[PDB]
RNA sequence: GUUGGGCACUCUAAGGUGACUGCCGGUGACAAACCGGAGGAAGGUGGGGAUGACGUCAAAUCAUCAUGCCCCUUAUGACCUGGGCUACACACGUGCUACAAUGGACAGAACAAAGGGCAGCGAAACCGCGAGGUUAAGCCAAUCCCACAAAUCUGUUCUCAGUUCGGAUCGCAGUCUGCAACUCGACUGCGUGAAGCUGGAAUCGCUAGUAAUCGCGGAUCAGCAUGCCGCGGUGAAUACGUUCC
RNA sequence: AAGAACCUUACCAGGUCUUGACAUCCUCUGACAAUCCUAGAGAUAGGACGUCCCCUUCGGGGGCAGAGUGACAGGUGGUGCA
């Protein structure tokens, strides 16, 4: 729902609160693609479970709002 | 001419107005009311103060260019982080979750 | 035992099959069927329409 | 007082209600002769898909038929007479 | 294929086994009945019962267990009854009732003959043989029709294949004929095999 | 084996003419029946405001000029291909009539169809037209191969 | 006054006949209100027509059930079975034009 | 009906009756039949569903389930998390909406049946453009709630245009459901507005409440319907004939 | 099988347990357990917190759980020309 505002694993918010402690410095690995990305997110490399490798994604500004899954594509097809 | 576009004469002022990007059926009904105008009333039979009223109000909204801007700019965005979305966008696939087997020649 | 609430899923609660499964009775077409047959299900019997 | 019959047979709820009604005749109240109620009717079908969309249909049903019987002028042997009456296994006697 | 008899001649000439109304209890009654008729089926695997009509009273349960055998049923002063009793209690929730009626002449009853045949071929009695003793039984019982089938590989034989000895009239076209209907399975050495009888009992008019 | 009976329509109302109410229910479309007894009503004001004449006299008269008197009939006994010339019956002159003035009339170049319904009614009834050429046409073809029969 | 059920499709018309002018009054309306049609109109006096008692009698009909063409059949219906008991020689009259048949057309 | 009001009618549903060539004309064995009478709601097999025989394909299923013998048996057992099943060059099926005017929009009228509901239906007020949100009436019920129709009829406007045709797709918007809607829900804003100017060769099916058409409800189900199953409304054309297949 | 987000689910990738998920017993019979703290993506974990089985002439037994236990249990792996 939109009432209850933007989502988030716990478990990872926890863990990008530990680095924002801290500068930034380790990289999350995390299967919660769909945790929304907040600003407290930017500037980290997260580690996303695109269900069989973890890929490192970058956290930009415009990609804040958007979930972790939207950078991870899970099919591959040329 | 309204927000630059030459809306059609012979047609009602809603109509000639669904023709400008960035007004619709329902945008055009809301402008010509808060215009304080008669939403019957044609193109060719209005008059320039009408008009004025009419661009005055338009002005406020979002129309042709820039518009046509604040989209592209999306484009760019999406093609800009790579996400699912901007790779359909730029693959020419369905971008909200359509199946693409049968049915998705709009894109394709 | 799922986890929470929607995991849950109605089962046969004679099969143990979870497909098909009729609400009223919590039974799967086939598990029913047959008991409706030999006429164990209280007031079920079969039509003619 | 108000019962209301509901069951699947509608010959034992209709040995029922005759009981239930001479039962009260016999303690003396007025009865409301028992009043046929809209019999439900829930049809479960159960059907094969053959060929993907033709599909061999089977209809099972079961039907609730409810009798409302109401005393009138109700009596102390009524009440009585009422819970000693053994109304069988396929009918609900609600009071 | 063919529609069960038993199927579409309920609450029409034959009646249901599990005789009660229930609206929001249906499932829990339902279920509990499933139960009870799965569990005397298991205990008495040998008293010759067949329509254990299920009656219900909110908490008192009435079983009536119609059995060929009612003097081994009952038991040594009530022996079996009181057992069977006890853990139906523990088990059901309600006050398991034991009402007891007698299967005279089995060979009238479908499920009975059928499960006879059903022991006959777990001994690897010929399946030829096995079907004849019923048969005849079935007709000095005073039976109009009688259709005994035994299906699969039959006396270990490689290939399976279908052995039905018919006598009389099997009027499955009658919706007043009152045919019984029962189905057994045969599980021997060589997989399992089918005992399907049908059983023809004058017309209900 | 034996001719079924064709279902008995009721007389158009305000015309008093099965005829009329024919030409209604062939008209009708996905079962809308008031759209075609107002497309009539409306098609028959506007004959009536041309012509000046009753309705049903030109409507009578664009009929007539339509419904066909012989027609072409597929035999290929052996070799054949005979178009035998065949005399419509009198009920099957009407179907023919009826079919062909609103087949053409849905056609023609008018707006709307009580307009387009009117003026094949007058063109027909001046024995004009394509729904009166229709019938020609067909004629035309069985005069050419009448040698049959 | 003078009673009749008609019933086509899941129309179900309580006709009564009442000494009056040829007024038919459905759910208390007029019956163009109820029915719009005027071939549906002419059709639920057929009856009356025929029996010439249109203008002899007011026709207070209640409805439920069914559409408009429904409604009407169950009328017609009810009238002829009305005039019936107003008068039994019109049955002959009735009975030639199939109006005291009920029409016994279902869904399949 | 809102209430007192026997309750007439209607409806509800138990039990009945009713169609039989029965009766009457012709006809013909004086009979059967057939033709037509009446009477009746029904006419000459009342109309629908239900219930057949012995068959064969060693047809299909050990991914309903069970199953004798194999195999795996720290795995060919099991559990979790993420993902896939939803990919798309394309093919073969099923289906829906358009390709306008007998239509689109605009409002005023309407007239349905069947079915569902308490772990719910939720009235009604209230809030928002809307989807929804608020709180909560009444009612597991012919009692109350969901539903209470849409097509259509009557006002009005556009005027045959790729269009107030058409709706795809995409952008930005919101709202529910759930732990979670990225892949991958549905719904509602708002703008955009694709193809389509009504589908050949060919192929199938259908004699009436049918074809066509418009809505409704329900199962499964947290949510998810252009599918399935009910239900009702509107409602045809044609059947001469057996010449051919 | 046009009611698959998870579940379903069988497939995959990775994490993980091995009387193994469950399952009969064999026995041993405690509490079983809730539980919430810490992990972890979660399973899988260790434990914060928390164990009283009832019936029992109070022996045992019915159980449930864990352990031991044992063949097995269990396989959408084979065979539908068993």
């Amino acid at each position: 729902s939109l009432k209850k505002g933007p989502f988030v694993d716990g478990h990872l918010m926890t863990k990008i609160e530990k680095l924002n402690e801290t500068d930034k410095k380790q990289v999350v690995k995390t299967w919660s693609r769909r945790s929304t990305i907040f600003p407290q997110f930017i500037g980290h490399t997260i580690a996303v479970y695109d269900g069989r490798k973890h890929v490192p994604v970058f956290i930009s500004e415009d990609m804040v709002g958007h979930k972790l899954g939207e950078f991870a594509p899970t099919r591959t097809y040329k | 001419r309204i927000a630059g576009v030459d809306i059609p004469r012979d047609k009602r002022v809603v109509i000639s107005l669904t023709y400008i990007f960035g007004i619709g059926r329902t945008t055009a009904q809301q402008v010509l009311k808060e215009a304080g105008v008669s939403e019957d009333t044609r193109v060719r039979d209005l008059t320039e103060e009408e008009l004025g009223k009419i661009r005055d109000i338009i002005d406020k909204l979002k129309v042709e260019g820039d518009l046509r801007r604040e989209v592209s700019l999306n484009i760019k965005r999406l093609i800009e982080i790579g996400s699912y979305r901007g790779i359909r966008h730029r693959r020419g696939l369905p971008v909200r979750g359509q199946n693409s087997k049968n049915n998705a020649r709009t894109r394709k | 035992t799922p986890k929470f609430k929607v995991q849950e899923y109605t089962r046969c609660e004679r099969c143990g099959r979870p497909h098909s499964v009729i609400r009223k009775f919590k039974l799967c077409r086939i598990c029913f069927r047959e008991l409706a047959y030999k006429g164990q299900i209280p007031g079920v019997k079969k039509a003619s329409w | 007082i108000r019962i209301r019959l509901k069951a699947y047979d509608h010959r034992i709820l209709d040995q029922s209600a005759e009981k239930i009604v001479e039962t009260a005749k016999r303690s003396g109240a007025s009865v409301s002769g028992p009043i046929p109620l809209p019999t439900e009717k829930s049809v479960y079908t159960i059907l094969r898909a053959v060929h993907k969309y033709k599909d061999s249909r089977e209809q099972f049903e079961m039907r609730t038929h409810k009798r409302l019987i109401d005393i009138v002028n109700p009596t102390p042997q009524t009440v009585d007479a009422l819970m000693r009456l053994d109304l069988p296994s396929g009918v609900d006697i609600e009071i | 294929q063919k529609v069960n008899p038993v199927g579409l001649r309920i609450g029409v000439i034959r009646d249901w086994e599990s005789k009660w109304y229930a609206g929001k209890d249906y499932a829990d009654f339902l279920h509990e009945d499933l139960k009870i008729r799965e569990y005397i089926s298991k205990r008495l695997s040998d008293a010759s019962v067949s329509k254990v009509e299920i009656e219900r009273a909110a908490n008192r349960v009435n079983i009536t267990i119609h059995t060929a055998k009612p003097g081994m049923v009952i038991g040594k002063g009530g022996s079996e009854v009181e057992a069977l009793r006890k853990a139906l209690n523990s088990l059901t929730g309600k006050r398991v009732h034991i009402n007891i009626l007698e299967i005279k002449r089995a060979d009238l009853d479908a499920q009975l003959v059928a499960d006879n045949i059903a022991r006959q071929l777990e001994n690897r009695v010929s399946f030829r043989r096995a079907q004849k003793q019923q048969i005849q039984r079935t007709m000095r019982a005073g039976a109009q029709g009688v259709k005994t089938m035994v299906s699969g590989r039959l006396g270990g034989a490689d290939i399976a294949r279908s052995e039905y000895y018919s006598e009389g009239t099997v009027p499955l076209h009658t919706l007043r004929a009152d045919i019984d209907y029962a189905t057994s399975e045969a599980d021997t050495t060589y997989g399992k095999l089918g005992v399907k009888v049908w059983i023809y009992r004058g017309e209900v008019l | 084996k034996g001719p079924v009976a064709k279902r008995d329509v009721l007389p158009d109302p305000i015309y008093n003419s099965k005829l009329v109410s024919r030409l209604i229910n062939k008209m009708m479309i996905d079962g809308k029946k008031g759209k075609s007894q107002t497309i009539l009503y409306k098609s028959f004001d506007i004959i009536k405001e041309r012509t000046g004449n009753d309705a049903m006299e030109v409507f009578e008269q664009a009929l007539k000029n339509i419904m066909p008197v012989l027609e072409v009939k597929a035999r290929r006994v052996g070799g054949a291909n005979y178009q035998v010339p065949v005399e419509v019956r009198p009920e099957r002159r009407t179907t023919l009539g009826l079919r062909w003035l609103v087949n053409y009339a849905r056609l023609r170049g008018e707006k709307t169809m009580e307009e387009r319904l009117a003026n094949e009614i007058l063109d027909a009834a001046n024995n004009t037209g394509a729904a009166v050429k229709k019938r020609e046409d067909t004629h035309k073809m069985a005069e050419a191969n009448k040698a049959f029969a | 006054q003078y009673y009749g059920t008609g019933r086509r499709k899941s129309s179900v018309a309580r006709v009564r006949l009442v000494p009056g002018e040829g007024r038919i009054v459905v759910n208390n309306r007029e019956i163009s209100e109820h029915i719009p049609s005027a071939a549906l109109i002419e059709d639920i006096k057929q009856p009356l027509t025929l029996t010439e008692t249109a203008g002899t009698y007011d026709v207070l009909v209640n409805v439920h059930g069914g559409g408009l063409s429904g409604q009407a059949g169950a009328i017609r219906h009810g009238i002829a079975r009305a005039l019936l008991e107003a008068d039994p020689e019109y049955r002959t009259t009735l009975k030639r034009a199939g109006l005291l048949t009920r029409d016994a057309r279902m869904k399949e």
